[PDB]
């Protein structure tokens, strides 16, 4: 799974499992999914 | 002397490798049939919006 291949044919799951790698505590997590916005959620996880 | 590919969404940079994965199966069929003839070949064209 490439970012070169265009495979990712579901971006929301890619940038949720991009954020699973994060070693934040489960109601980090919550929260994150608790956001709906797209750059909420993307920055959240990059700050994660 | 082939009917046109179905791109879908999958742009092919000139002298740029690149791989198709479309989901349907009957593309397939064209690219079986095809392995009998001397020489076996495909075009690439672009889609619009």
């Amino acid at each position: 799974m490439q970012a070169g291949q265009r495979v990712v044919d579901n971006p929301i799951y890619l940038s949720d499992m991009g954020a699973a790698l994060t070693g934040a505590e489960s109601h980090e997590l919550q929260d994150v999914l608790e956001e709906t916005n797209i750059p909420k959620r993307l920055y959240k996880a990059l700050s994660l | 002397h082939l009917p046109l590919i179905a791109i879908t969404r999958n742009p092919v940079f000139p002298r740029f490798i690149k791989i198709i994965e479309v989901k349907n199966k009957k593309l397939v069929e064209l690219l079986r049939r095809k392995v009998r003839l001397a020489q076996p070949y495909v075009g690439v064209f672009l889609k619009r919006d």
